[PDB]
């Protein structure tokens, strides 16, 4: 019942911008959280942005912090990922993942709910 | 009137799981938000209610419980897990009001030989109910022959030591954890969010 | 560290019986669980049997399961390692000792675990 839609994904060169969306479906209410994880070659699945709907309360990682902004659109129930001046440090297949919460969590164990990643590529 | 919040997160040694430590706190105002939006916690999860609306909501008494688990043990701290923390250790009720902190804390509980003073319980009869708190230290009987104060075949003791070290992965590594959980009673309400002072 | 006063042993016919006692002033016993070893010339210290801090739960290698038996003292302050139907391949030194470290499976315990050593006493099983 409930599903995560992402798209989004491409290649990019260093500097450019690129905007993920996680479409949410088979929630009753907004009392959710989304959050973006990244999983570049070889690594574990690491958080960048999260969102706490009730409370539209955004969260970043440094690294991001000013590149990146998380936003939803009420209408169409889908939460944004605008990626800005980004970097080879950047290139990974990007998750967008729901639990039942107000709030964020690093453990993607925490998360019960995950999109079909995307990739993303930044490089010359 | 600031909540002494400090006792608890920055307390120098924690409980144990199976022996969990909880504080009451009243007669203060606590601002949810300034603690939610603090980079030095990893883990911020509310139930039933917000950040947003704690801040606005008065209480007769906060509970804070405060232990050490393991990181790959921290997602088990929600309502409708389960795993040998959720099961035997530290339980929350199904419908559960209140938020759930947690951060690393290798720098701190872990030492080079190993730490072996945060224990588990890794085995009990039944699970336990939310909020129980079991310290006993009985051998645990796994099967039908009684054990006669003997360990062996499913005759086992039912404390576990995490043996904490800095060079274990993270899923092994301390994890702090709080969890702020709300009472009401018929008397003043002496717990507030900032926006109802 | 504590002192565990480590008393008995000796000289024993196969078949026979002897005691050990490991005594501590105080809540030691009642605090640190404590563990029975025994070390053979050349041999490495082996795990023996012990007692849990709680009084309630002794354990035992399967070298000596069914032969040795753990006891603790109405004061909590003596332990003993009852050894009967002895056999000349119980021939060692014995030493008794605690650990600080809780293992749930007691059958992962060995001598890095342990400390505050009792003095070694000798076991000499004779056919
Ligand atoms: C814990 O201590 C630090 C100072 O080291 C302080 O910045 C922080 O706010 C304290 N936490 C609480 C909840 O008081
Ligand atoms: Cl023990």
């Amino acid at each position: 019942q409930v599903q995560l839609v992402e798209s989004g994904g491409g290649l990019v060169q260093p500097g450019g911008s690129l905007r993920l969306s996680c479409a949410a479906s088979g929630f009753t209410n907004d009392f959710y959280s989304i959050a973006w994880f990244r999983q570049a070659p070889g690594k574990e699945r690491e958080g960048v942005s999260w969102l706490s709907v009730s409370d539209n309360t955004p969260t970043y990682v440094d690294s991001v912090k000013d590149r990146f902004t998380i936003s939803r659109h009420n209408a169409n129930n889908t939460v944004y990922l605008q990626m800005n001046m980004l970097k080879p440090e950047d290139t990974a297949i990007y998750y967008c993942a729901a639990g039942r919460f107000a709030g964020r969590d690093t453990w993607p164990s925490s998360y019960d709910y995950w999109g079909q990643g995307t990739q993303v590529t930044v490089s010359s | 009137n600031l909540c002494p919040f400090g006792e608890v997160f920055n307390a120098t040694r924690f409980a144990s799981v199976y022996a969990w430590n909880r504080k009451r706190i009243s007669n203060c105002v606590a601002d949810y938000s300034v603690l939610y939006n603090s980079a030095s916690f990893s883990t911020f999860k509310c139930y039933g209610v917000s950040p947003t609306k704690l801040n606005d909501l008065c209480f007769t008494n906060v509970y804070a419980d405060s232990f050490v688990i393991r990181g790959d043990e921290v997602r088990q701290i929600a309502p409708g897990q389960t795993g040998k923390i959720a099961d035997y250790n530290y339980k929350l009720p199904d419908d559960f009001t209140g938020c759930v902190i947690a951060w690393n804390s290798n720098n701190l509980d872990s030492k080079v030989g190993g730490n072996y003073n945060y224990l588990y319980r890794l085995f009990r009869k039944s699970n336990l109910k939310p909020f129980e708190r079991d310290i006993s230290t009985e051998i645990y009987q796994a099967g039908s022959t009684p054990c006669n104060g003997v360990e062996g075949f499913n005759c086992y003791f039912p404390l576990q030591s995490y043996g904490f070290q800095p060079t274990y992965g993270v899923g092994y590594q301390p994890y702090r954890v709080v969890v702020l959980s709300f009472e009401l009673l018929h008397a003043p309400a002496t717990v507030c969010g900032p926006k109802k002072s | 560290q504590v002192q565990l006063v480590e008393s008995g042993g000796g000289l024993v016919k196969t078949g026979g019986s002897l005691r050990l006692s490991c005594a501590a002033s105080g809540r030691t016993f009642s605090t640190y669980s404590m563990g029975w070893f025994r070390q053979a010339p050349g041999k490495e210290r082996e795990f023996v049997a012990g007692m849990r801090w709680t009084g309630s739960s002794t354990f035992y290698s399967d070298s000596v399961k069914g032969r040795f038996t753990v006891s603790r003292n109405n004061a909590k302050d003596t332990v003993y390692l009852h050894m009967n139907s002895l056999k000349p391949e119980d021939t060692a030194v014995y030493y008794c000792a605690i650990t600080t470290i809780v293992r749930a499976y007691y059958t992962e315990y060995t001598e890095a675990d342990f400390g505050s050593w009792g003095q070694g006493t000798q076991v000499t099983v004779s056919s």
